[PDB]
């Protein structure tokens, strides 16, 4: 009566931490795209997401691997697609580049070169001169003046086809038959610590593989207030993640009227030269509103006080020094790369008591991207007018290491490592390994 | 009663060892099925869950338990494994709790199994040849 | 089963014939299930894992029903006459499994999670029963 | 054995078929665990261990001796195979010596198995449906 | 008379490997355990519609 | 400076090498070893 016997339980509702190849999904709705879609598997019309009831579970945003393979898949996919799009060797020929002076505003000057230079033709024993407008960024003095594009010295880019679109389209990560993915339906959830509402799904939500330095694009909002999120809040070197409750529309356009020339550089290889501009040249710019960037801004500091005292000055400063990728917020509007000056955005005071903010922009052609050296790519010219409308759904902030009684902090954009931009994502969720198999003591034994 | 609200994958994790434990089909039938980049980590995936479920299935085989959902075996609990009533097991725990119980004590169990199921096959086949 | 006086036995050979006489070959089509870089490996690869796991698919429900290792099993599952009003020689003598197959995909899956409640039903009342002891 | 010096994958090689006979669990448990062509190749080795595993799977099956380590046939000796003594089988040589033996006739020894399977589910079947 | 290659304008040709042979080899289209490939032996059939055999 | 057992054994070569303009070429000079160079036929 009081003698136990083990008793074998298969199917039992257990699981583990694990780290798997999660493959991707893709809506059927949605000619090619750099993230290869067709070859990711249709995914369910109709989700599948089981509630977890009386299920807490330990999450942690920070040490999530669902991020880091995210990161390593989006850059092998960013590979295979340039890897049969032209690989401009011939490009990395001495210039002869001219200012463009031809109706350019204030602003606008100098920032765009007219180089002229031999390019080798379809036949190895001819050469053209041809001509072609470059910006500043990219070519670099030899030292009516000799240039050279940037990455001569460091790796010859490969041309992005201009058929292969860098839309984002939402990915849903699903995990393989005998995993899980582990839902954190709280609301108020900090990336930290236990779930106390959680929800088992086979495949994430959409998420948008975009890309962008300090401010995050097209991302998911918050449910109910402005998020402050980062792995620890104390400590003044690790990015905070904010995420917004309601988004912030951004209107980023380049007004140039550019002219895209195909330059035949051998046997099948073209080059996609800018042309002549038809009309003024005037900068690429951003415009975000005065009054909506004051209350987010205003939001985001009330939930700053929390963890930084309720009357600390709360000071928001613009980005503190480094190249143009860390000190702009970098974004692509539809296959031109921006590179916009937020520093009307972070610039004002907090104290613990209409109109539009134009971004002036840079761009370039040719890009490093993921931070790579020795891999640049030429992004071809797009012709006409550019024009995208996008929501700033968060931040990456940084904190001064402000010592000596410091009863104000200053808060500056920060971008750098692109792994946050997939985290503001894949928060909520964190892979699990199935355990079917579950052994309890019972009072029934076997019949011999 | 069958009077479930609602049965799905793993949606018995959070209720008692007892309760749980009329779900082990729900969990049982989802564990087979719940070149370019994307190609590649398919394949992988699909190689790893049929690994996953033939080690799970041979575990079972090897135990005398194959083709079942509740399996009595003839090895005795010891009480150095775990040294609580039955009453606070099936009705005061869920099954996630008592896994992170029985963990460092899971393979001398799985051990004691086979050792008893090879046991039992001998007898079996010793009683046969009496016949 | 062991096909006394049959003209011949083959992998889907009494496709055509009627339940009751296809039902005396299913060792024929049983048997078959599992046996039978370049461009043709990743093939070969592809085929062997559809193959796996097609095999598996079909395993695993017989494993979950009770039914492992039989190739007839009987079930305590009764039969509701709203999935097939036909009768019991309308079925095994006028038809084939083929043609059954069309009748019944509706009610599958209803049939399906049926047979595993009663499997979980009857391991655990045999569970209580052997406790007794 | 009871009480064994010790049990490892293989170990019992060298002992008789008796006493190699207890060691059963141990080679069946480690007979499933253990972009590039590096991948392809791993993924081929893996699938070929599923593949085998499953293989040996429906060999016992189509025998009628699913999920058992020793199970009894109805299939007679021949004295064609091998005219040993039974004691001079399981106490005076090793299961890689009976191998090398009786090698030759495996296959009809395999066929005749699958036949006399089919014969028992036959007759299963016409008495379930005589009642 | 200056000529060029025909394909100068349109992609750079790979000569085909000498050893290479280029005459065809049967091929037996083979389907895995679990598929089978259904043969329709009449000898009347057009390609479309029920195969009686 | 050379040992009677490594006479000839280094040769100085110079040549005209491609720069990392596709336009410019360099004038360079290096020690190849006798067993790396065949003479074209100072
Ligand atoms: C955040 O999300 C918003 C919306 O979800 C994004 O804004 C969208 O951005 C995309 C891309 O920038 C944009 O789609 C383009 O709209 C243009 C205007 O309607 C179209 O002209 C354009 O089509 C051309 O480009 C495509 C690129 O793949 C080609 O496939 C297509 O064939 C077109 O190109 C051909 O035609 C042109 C013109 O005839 C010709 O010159 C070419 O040579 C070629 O022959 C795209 O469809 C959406 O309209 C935007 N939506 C909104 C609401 O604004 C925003 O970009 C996101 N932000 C971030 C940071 O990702
Ligand atoms: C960039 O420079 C080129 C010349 O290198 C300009 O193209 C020439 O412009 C002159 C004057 O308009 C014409 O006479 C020529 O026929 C044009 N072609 C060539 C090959 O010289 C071009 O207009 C300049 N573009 C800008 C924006 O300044
Ligand atoms: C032409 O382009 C050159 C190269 O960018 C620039 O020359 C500079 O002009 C500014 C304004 O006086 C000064 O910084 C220097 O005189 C120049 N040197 C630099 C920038 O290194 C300018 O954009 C144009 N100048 C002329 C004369 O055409
Ligand atoms: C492009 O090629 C032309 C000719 O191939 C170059 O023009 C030569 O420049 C050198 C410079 O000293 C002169 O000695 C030659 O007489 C020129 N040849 C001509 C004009 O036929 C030109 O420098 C090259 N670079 C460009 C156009 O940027
Ligand atoms: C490629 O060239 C660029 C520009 O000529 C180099 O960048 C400069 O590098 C020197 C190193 O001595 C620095 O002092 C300068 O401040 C750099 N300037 C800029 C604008 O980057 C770059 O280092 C070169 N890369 C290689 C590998 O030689
Ligand atoms: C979060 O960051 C703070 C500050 O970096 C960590 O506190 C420091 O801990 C180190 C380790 O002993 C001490 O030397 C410092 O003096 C501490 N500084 C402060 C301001 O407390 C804290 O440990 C970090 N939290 C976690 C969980 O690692
Ligand atoms: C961004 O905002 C600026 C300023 O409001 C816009 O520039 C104005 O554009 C209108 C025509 O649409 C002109 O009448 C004004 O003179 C412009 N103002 C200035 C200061 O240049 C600009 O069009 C907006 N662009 C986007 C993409 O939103
Ligand atoms: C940018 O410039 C192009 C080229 O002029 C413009 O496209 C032309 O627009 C006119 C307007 O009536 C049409 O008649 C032509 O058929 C268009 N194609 C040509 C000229 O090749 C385009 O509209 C301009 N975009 C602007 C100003 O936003
Ligand atoms: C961003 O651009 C959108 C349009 O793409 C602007 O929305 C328009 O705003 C004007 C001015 O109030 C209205 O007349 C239109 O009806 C609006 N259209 C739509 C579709 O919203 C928006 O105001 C711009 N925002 C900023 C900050 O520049
Ligand atoms: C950030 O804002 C400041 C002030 O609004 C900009 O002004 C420069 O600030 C730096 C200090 O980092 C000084 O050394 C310069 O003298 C200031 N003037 C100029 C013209 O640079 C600063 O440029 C802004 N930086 C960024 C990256 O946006
Ligand atoms: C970003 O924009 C700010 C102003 O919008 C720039 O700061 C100005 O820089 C110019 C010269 O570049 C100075 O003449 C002004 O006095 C500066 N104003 C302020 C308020 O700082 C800043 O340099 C830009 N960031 C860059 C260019 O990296
Ligand atoms: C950062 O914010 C300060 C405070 O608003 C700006 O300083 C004022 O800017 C206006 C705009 O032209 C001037 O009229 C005032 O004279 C400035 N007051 C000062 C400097 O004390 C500053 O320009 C902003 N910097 C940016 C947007 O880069
Ligand atoms: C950016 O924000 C706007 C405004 O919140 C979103 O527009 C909403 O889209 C949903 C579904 O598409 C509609 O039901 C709402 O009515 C829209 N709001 C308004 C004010 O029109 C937009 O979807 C967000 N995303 C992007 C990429 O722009
Ligand atoms: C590559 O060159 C061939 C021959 O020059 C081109 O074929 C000719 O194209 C012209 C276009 O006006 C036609 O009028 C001729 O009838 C074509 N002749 C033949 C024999 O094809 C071909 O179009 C060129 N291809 C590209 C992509 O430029
Ligand atoms: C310079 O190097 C050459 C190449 O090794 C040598 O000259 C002769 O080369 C021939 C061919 O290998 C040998 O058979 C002779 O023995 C070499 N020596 C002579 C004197 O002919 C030798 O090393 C050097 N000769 C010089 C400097 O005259
Ligand atoms: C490298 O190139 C230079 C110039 O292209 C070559 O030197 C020329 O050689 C030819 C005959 O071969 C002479 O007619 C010229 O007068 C030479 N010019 C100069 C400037 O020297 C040289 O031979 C090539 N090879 C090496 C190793 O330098
Ligand atoms: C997140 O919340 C947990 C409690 O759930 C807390 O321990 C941790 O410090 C928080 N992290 C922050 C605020 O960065
Ligand atoms: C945003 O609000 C703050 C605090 O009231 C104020 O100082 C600042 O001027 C506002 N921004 C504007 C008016 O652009
Ligand atoms: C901080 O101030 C807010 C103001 O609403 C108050 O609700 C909160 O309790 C304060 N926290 C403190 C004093 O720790
Ligand atoms: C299990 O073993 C680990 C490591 O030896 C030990 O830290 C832990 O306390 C043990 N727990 C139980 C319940 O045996
Ligand atoms: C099966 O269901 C489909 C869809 O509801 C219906 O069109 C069809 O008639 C049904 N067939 C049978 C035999 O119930
Ligand atoms: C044994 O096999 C031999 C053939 O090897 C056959 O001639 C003989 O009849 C068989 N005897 C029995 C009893 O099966
Ligand atoms: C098995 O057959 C081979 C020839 O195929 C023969 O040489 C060998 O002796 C046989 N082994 C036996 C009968 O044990």
């Amino acid at each position: 009566a009081e003698n136990l016997w083990v008793t074998v339980y298969y199917g039992v509702p257990v699981w583990k931490d694990a780290e798997t190849t999660l493959f991707c999904a893709s809506d059927a709705k949605a000619k090619h795209n750099v993230w290869a879609t067709h070859a990711c598997v249709p995914t369910d019309p109709n989700p599948q997401e089981i509630h977890l009831e009386n299920v807490t579970e330990e999450f942690n945003m920070w040490k999530n691997n669902m991020v880091e393979q995210m990161h390593t898949d989006i850059i092998s996919l960013w590979d295979q697609s340039l890897k049969p799009c032209v690989k401009l060797t011939p490009l990395c020929v001495t210039l002869q580049c001219t200012n463009v002076t031809n109706n350019i505003t204030d602003d606008m000057r100098g920032e765009l070169k007219n180089c002229s230079f031999n390019m080798t033709t379809e036949l190895r024993d001819k050469k053209q001169k041809v001509y072609s407008l470059f910006y500043r960024l990219d070519v670099v003095q030899i030292n009516n003046k000799e240039y050279r594009l940037i990455n001569c010295n460091t790796s010859a880019c490969t041309q992005a086809c201009p058929k292969v679109s860098f839309e984002p389209i939402p990915i849903h990560y699903c995990a393989p038959a005998g995993f899980a993915i582990l839902k954190c339906k709280d609301k108020k959830f900090n990336g930290t610590g236990p779930c106390p509402s959680v929800s088992t799904v086979q495949c994430t939500h959409g998420i948008k593989p975009v890309v962008s330095t300090q401010l995050l694009l097209n991302g998911s909002l918050a449910e109910e207030e402005v998020m402050i999120r980062s792995e620890n809040i104390t400590n003044n070197a690790k990015n905070i993640l904010v995420q917004f409750n309601t988004p912030v529309q951004i209107n980023c356009t380049r007004p140039n009227n550019n002219t895209r020339k195909s330059i035949r550089i051998g046997p099948g290889q073209a080059f996609y030269a800018t042309g002549d501009i038809i009309g003024d040249i005037r900068q690429a710019h951003c415009n975000v509103s005065k009054a909506t960037w004051n209350e987010t801004l205003g939001k985001v500091v009330k939930q700053l006080r929390k963890h930084f005292g309720n009357n600390t000055i709360i000071r928001f400063a613009n980005s503190s020094g480094g190249d143009l990728e860390v000190t702009t917020h970098s974004f692509n509007c539809g296959g031109e790369f921006f590179y916009c000056n937020t520093s009307g955005l972070f610039n004002s005071t907090w104290i613990s008591n209409n109109d539009s903010i134009t971004l002036p922009c840079r761009i370039k052609q040719i890009i490093n991207m993921w931070q790579r050296i020795g891999q640049c790519m030429y992004a071809p010219p797009i012709q006409g007018v550019i024009r995208c409308v996008s929501n700033i759904t968060g931040l990456i902030l940084t904190r001064d290491g402000g010592s000596t009684n410091s009863t104000t902090e200053t808060f500056r954009p920060g971008g750098g490592d692109m792994r946050d931009n997939w985290r503001s994502e894949l928060y909520k969720y964190k892979v699990v390994k199935i355990e079917p198999l579950g052994v309890a003591p019972t009072r029934c034994k076997r019949r011999v | 009663g069958i009077g479930a609200v609602f049965l799905g994958f793993l949606g018995a994790a959070g209720s008692t060892m007892g309760a749980a434990s009329m779900t082990l089909t729900v969990q049982a039938r989802n564990l087979l099925s719940g070149l370019t980049v994307w190609g590649i980590k398919q394949l992988q995936a699909r190689v790893l869950a049929v690994e996953r479920y033939l080690r799970d299935q041979q575990l079972l085989g090897i135990w005398g338990c194959s083709g079942k959902l509740i399996c009595c075996t003839n090895v005795p609990w010891n009480s150095s494994w775990s040294n609580r009533n039955l009453s606070e097991i099936w009705d005061n725990m869920t099954w996630l709790q008592w896994d992170k119980e029985i963990s460092n004590y899971t393979q001398i169990i799985y051990g004691l199994l086979e050792e008893s199921q090879n046991q039992q096959e001998k007898n079996e086949q010793d009683l046969l040849a009496l016949d």
